[PDB]
Formats: structure tokens, C-alpha cells, sequence
């Protein structure tokens, strides 16, 4: 195709491309509020966190570092942060 | 490593023009590229081009009109005087009826006809025809 | 992982905490009761090692047998001389848990 | 491509176009500052400080929130390390490779990697002496470098 | 005339005394004066935008810009109630320093004082209820430049009616054409 619109491409092919190869760089990661069971306080953790995240109020682990994305412990709920 | 941003840009426009694409994206933008493309556009060789502004070096998407043959670059920016501008002109241009040579002068980035019009030389940048 | 961790904690005790290097000063610090950790290279003479262990047992202080020697213990302390015995007055870096 | 490897990887970090602090971030500039200070007393290098601050305390960029970089803050309060982080780690790697090599004569691959490590060390030291971060007479001696790291 | 809150280099004022009035008889409001009495104004300016619509531009010191923006969305509505049919925008005076030419001791010019930095900075704080998620510059076939600004799209309730006034004021104190649009989700 000789007439692809480079100025206004749809968000489908924007989300499928690499982070750097997009028209404007956008990180694929996010922040996220995790609620551990049995506790009240809300912890904000990087989605791709490289370190084990602990509560200051309980000696329980929240996420375990993996290759790409931190794996939350079972029983912990989570939501996004302003999309 | 990329050492001449204008060279990579101009090669990108030339390749996309040869492939018949309607738009071309050049990744590293600069003031020199903007001025060179403005010189090309004021002469009609390219359409309206748009600068995508990221907080890094921006990107430019150029609308190609299909009337460009070659937009090469002279990588060593030789000092070009008015006395030897004619030799450059008849070594780089296809003919005397058309074809334009962009050289950066003290008055700005600007083609050789207007450079001779206001009587100034400068460093060579590139050519397009 | 234990050796690199103890080397890093030893480095961070230096430049940030009060320590003392050598045998006579280590015994002096132990018998004043202000040494909190005693580190012995395995190159230590066995009589000296046993006597320092007895002193620490009397003073109720911990002994760590460093897995190097006096040369590598001196290197771990950031010095260019061999140290065979050292005492930690205060860590300042959670080497000794409160 | 890589400096001393035939690799052309692209794994990087795409910093977002929004430089503004997030609304949900309740931490102000000075708060992030004492976080850096306490975690500098624990011995963490600036990369680790930024990593844990992003992972646990939810701050995206220290520079975006405070206006200054982590190393600038540490240097302003005067508790920055004497050796630069990357140079310190390169010297640490060289010392580890030499310690492995003095037991293993036949590890010529380790010798090649050691040459690469010391090449990078000397180039980085030349850069740091150019910027006057290091003393002009600062030299990396393989014999005496063991006492500088770990 | 009672003009109590108006510091700047020059001593007189014209019509800025009126804004200083409307700020001083903003007393006994819904608990704003406690965090507003320590605050001050640099200058004010009325310009014509759109059709027969007036817009007021308020110039403020740079150090107090953040404290102003912390309450900006609050007091804009009372200021608009005071001056009906007009839109209020808060801009910081950034003191553009001239580019050092080749023509007796001046320090290195800070990058914050450079003109391009001043212009996009005064573009950012102008639209403060939104944020710039992207900037687009079009060269319109004759050397003229038109700048497209992409806003947050998170809010569409209090900025969508001021894009004409934003473009007018930006053309007024900067001199370049800028239009505003709201893109989709990213």
C-alpha cells in the first residue's frame, strides 16, 4: 500500500507496535493499587516491578519479580491508575 | 552510529519517492532538516510536511507529491564560494533550466539562485531535482 | 551469596560505623564490653581463635568466622595490610540486628 | 550495537510524554528526598534507589517530582559515593574476574572477557577524568583495585 | 481606588486596579482567603477574541505559579462571575532573555530563560485544567506554521468552550497560530 496514513493510524496498530517504534513513545507498563486480604491500606506498585513488595503493616509478599511483569500473590485484588 | 541526520533523512525521502509512497516518515528531526524541507516545499517539490513533537528529537511526516527525482546530500560540508558555485552547479544539477542546490549561508539555509541573488556564499548542504 | 553479602556489609561498616582492626585492640574492646561483633579469618592461629571465642562467650558477643584469610579480610576492610581479627563497635548498616 | 559484543538489542525504557506528576501521587518533593536519604544510608546505589522508589512508593521519575536527579540530590547533601556507580561496578566485575582467573589458568575465555572489562574501565575512566569527576592522576591498577570494591 | 495586591517593577497600573479590587472584595468567600492573602498578581490584560468576546489574561510570578494552580480551578469560576461573559487564564511572567549575539559581564543564559522554553511553558500553564498529551506542528505549504495541541481528553466539561479563547490569547502574547483538539484513547 502506497497511501498508508502515517499521521493518523488507528490505536490497534499503535498498541501492537514496539514502544519505541510508535509515532510517540508510550510505555507499556502502568501503576496499580493492590489490596492484600486482611489489611486496609492500599499499596501502589509498578506493574513491571523488579523487587518483592512488602506491606509495612503485615509481613506478607504482594508481587514476585518475573521476566516481564510482577506476578501478584493469589487473593490480592488490583485496579488501574488513570488508565 | 548516525553521524549525518540530514543524510539519513534525505535518503529516506529519496527511497520512499522511488517506491511511490504517498507519505514518508523521517525519524530524527532538526532545524537543518526543517529548513531544507521548507526550501524544497517552497519550490513545490514536496507537499505539506508535519512535525510530530515528542520530548525527544521530533519526527517528520512528509507528503510526497510524486515530482521528485533525487534529493541527495553532500556529506562533507565544503566551503562554497560564489566564484566556484558554477562548478558545483554544473557538476550536481541535471541542467540549467531546473534543479536546485541548497547551501547554508550566513543569511540562512537557502538555494543557490537566491544565494547568487543576494551575493553570498557558504557551506554546501545538498541538492534536489 | 553469603560471602558477597558479608563483604558488602563489611564495606558499609567502614566509612559509616565505628570499628577496630587487630588482635590487641579487639581484646581491649571486648573486655570493655563495647564490641558487638568479632570477625576472625580462618588463617588465625588456633590458640588465638579459641581465646577470642572464650572472650566473646564471656562478653556475650557474636563471632563470625570469615571465609577468607588475613589477606582477604584486609582487602574486605578496604585496607592494604593484613587484618586477622577485628571488632565492630557499632554497625550503622544493620549488619548486627537490633 | 553493543560496545564489546555483536549484539543489536533494543530493550530500553520508553519514558512517557507526560512530564507532569501524577495526581494520585501524594508524595511531595521533600518527602521523596528523605526517602532517598534513608535509602542512601542503607548503602543503595542511585540505580537501586530509583528502582525501589518506582517499585514500592509509586513515584514514576524522581526528576519529574523533585526537579533534580537522584545523584544531584545525593551530591548536594554530600553523601554521594566517591566512585561513580558504573565505574565502581566495572571495577568490581574486573576484580571478580581476576579472582576467578588466578585459580583457572586455562580459562582463556575469562582472559578475553577480562581484557574487555578493563578496556571499558579505562574508557570510562578517561571520560570521568575529562569531566573532572575523578582526579586527573586517577589510574586503575589491577593489583590495588581489590581493596576498592566489595 | 484601593490597590493593595499588585507588585511588579513599574509603579502605575491601568485597569489592573479593577482585578485587584475584585480579588480584595473576594473576601469572606468559601475559605479561600486564608490561602490567597499570601498571593499576588503581576499584571492583567484584556484582549478581544472570537466574535464579540473578551478574555482576561492574568500575569503571575513564577515561584507562586504552583500555589496558584493548586487553587486555579476553584477561583476561575468566581472570577468569571465577577466579570460575566469573560474567560480567565493564568499565565506566569517568564522574562525572555535575548539570545547572546556577537555584539561588561553577563552570565550564561539559563535554558528556562530561552524563548522556545518560555513559549511551550506558557502554553502548558495556560490550559492547566487539561494537560498536553501531544504536540503537532504543520507547515502550511508557504512557510506558515500551525501548531496542533492534543489535550488530556480526561475532562470535556470546562475546557471545550475555551479553545477559541486559548487560541486567541496564544496568538496575542506569542504571535503564532495554535489550534486545540482532543484525541481518542491512547
Amino acid at each position: 500500500p502506497l497511501a498508508k496514513d502515517l499521521l493518523h493510524p488507528s490505536p490497534e496498530e499503535e498498541k501492537r507496535k514496539h514502544k519505541k517504534k510508535r509515532l510517540v513513545q508510550s510505555p507499556n507498563s502502568y501503576f496499580m493499587d493492590v489490596k492484600c486480604p486482611g489489611c486496609y491500606k492500599i499499596t501502589t506498585v509498578f506493574s513491571h516491578a523488579q523487587t518483592v513488595v512488602l506491606c509495612v503493616g503485615c509481613s506478607t509478599v504482594l508481587c514476585q519479580p518475573t521476566g516481564g511483569k510482577a506476578r501478584l500473590t493469589e487473593g490480592c485484588s488490583f485496579r488501574r491508575k488513570q488508565h | 552510529v548516525r553521524m549525518n541526520v540530514l543524510a539519513d533523512a534525505l535518503k529516506s525521502i529519496n527511497n520512499a519517492e522511488k517506491r511511490g509512497k504517498r507519505q514518508v516518515l523521517i525519524r530524527p528531526c532538526s532545524k537543518v532538516i526543517v529548513r531544507f524541507l521548507t526550501v524544497m516545499m517552497k519550490h513545490g517539490y514536496i507537499g505539506e510536511f508535519e512535525i510530530i513533537d515528542d520530548h525527544r528529537a521530533g519526527k517528520i511526516v512528509v507528503n510526497l507529491t510524486g515530482r521528485l527525482n533525487k534529493c541527495g546530500v553532500i556529506s562533507p560540508r565544503f566551503d562554497v564560494q560564489l566564484k566556484d558555485l558554477e562548478k558545483w552547479q554544473n557538476n550536481l544539477l541535471p541542467s540549467r533550466q531546473f534543479g536546485f542546490i541548497v547551501l547554508t549561508t550566513s543569511a540562512g539555509i537557502m538555494d543557490h539562485e537566491e544565494a547568487r541573488r543576494k551575493h553570498t556564499g557558504g557551506k554546501i548542504l545538498g541538492f534536489f531535482f | 551469596k553469603s560471602l558477597e553479602s558479608i563483604n558488602s556489609r563489611l564495606q558499609l561498616v567502614m566509612k559509616s560505623g565505628k570499628y577496630v582492626l587487630g588482635y590487641k585492640q579487639t581484646l581491649k574492646m571486648i573486655r570493655q564490653g563495647k564490641a558487638k561483633l568479632v570477625i576472625l579469618a580462618n588463617n588465625c592461629p588456633a590458640l588465638r581463635k579459641s581465646e577470642i571465642e572464650y572472650y566473646a562467650m564471656l562478653a556475650k558477643t557474636g563471632v563470625h568466622h570469615y571465609s577468607g584469610n588475613n589477606i582477604e579480610l584486609g582487602t574486605a576492610c578496604g585496607k592494604y595490610y593484613r587484618v586477622c581479627t577485628l571488632a565492630i563497635i557499632d554497625p550503622g548498616d544493620s549488619d548486627i540486628i537490633r | 550495537g553493543r560496545m564489546h559484543a555483536p549484539g543489536k538489542g533494543l530493550s530500553q525504557s520508553a519514558l512517557p510524554y507526560r512530564r507532569s506528576v501524577p495526581t494520585w501521587l501524594k508524595l511531595t518533593s521533600d518527602d521523596v528526598k528523605e526517602q532517598i536519604y534513608k535509602l542512601a544510608k542503607k548503602g543503595l546505589t542511585p540505580s537501586q534507589i530509583g528502582v525501589i522508589l518506582r517499585d514500592s512508593h509509586g513515584v514514576a521519575q524522581v526528576r519529574f517530582v523533585t526537579g533534580n536527579k537522584i545523584l544531584r540530590i545525593l551530591k548536594s547533601k554530600g553523601l554521594a559515593p566517591d566512585l561513580p556507580e558504573d565505574l565502581y561496578h566495572l571495577i568490581k566485575k574486573a576484580v571478580a574476574v581476576r579472582k576467578h582467573l588466578e585459580r583457572n589458568r586455562k580459562d582463556k575465555d575469562a582472559k578475553f572477557r577480562l581484557i574487555l572489562i578493563e578496556s571499558r574501565i579505562h574508557r570510562l575512566a578517561r571520560y570521568y577524568k575529562t569531566k573532572r569527576v575523578l582526579p586527573p592522576n586517577w589510574k586503575y591498577e589491577s593489583s590495588t583495585a581489590s581493596a576498592l570494591v566489595a | 481606588s484601593a490597590k493593595i495586591v499588585k507588585p511588579n517593577g513599574e509603579k502605575p497600573d491601568e485597569f489592573e486596579s479593577g482585578i485587584s479590587q475584585a480579588l480584595l472584595e473576594l473576601e469572606m468567600n468559601s475559605d479561600l482567603k486564608a490561602q490567597l492573602r499570601e498571593l499576588n498578581i503581576t499584571a492583567a490584560k484584556e484582549i478581544e477574541v472570537g466574535g464579540g468576546r473578551k478574555a482576561i489574561i492574568i500575569f503571575v510570578p513564577v515561584p507562586q505559579l504552583k500555589s496558584f494552580q493548586k487553587i486555579q480551578v476553584r477561583l476561575v469560576r468566581e472570577l468569571e462571575k465577577k466579570f460575566s461573559g469573560k474567560h480567565v487564564v493564568f499565565i506566569a511572567q517568564r522574562r525572555i532573555l535575548p539570545k547572546p549575539t556577537r555584539k561588561k559581564n553577563k552570565q550564561k543564559r539559563p535554558r528556562s530563560r530561552t524563548l522556545t522554553a518560555v513559549h511551550d511553558a506558557i502554553l502548558e500553564d495556560l490550559v492547566f485544567p487539561s494537560e498536553i498529551v501531544g504536540k503537532r506542528i504543520r507547515v502550511k505549504l508557504d512557510g506558515s506554521r500551525l501548531i496542533k495541541v492534543h489535550l488530556d481528553k480526561a475532562q470535556q466539561n470546562n475546557v471545550e468552550h475555551k479553545v477559541e479563547t486559548f487560541s486567541g490569547v496564544y496568538k496575542k502574547l506569542t504571535g503564532k497560530d495554535v489550534n486545540f483538539e482532543f484525541p481518542e484513547f491512547q
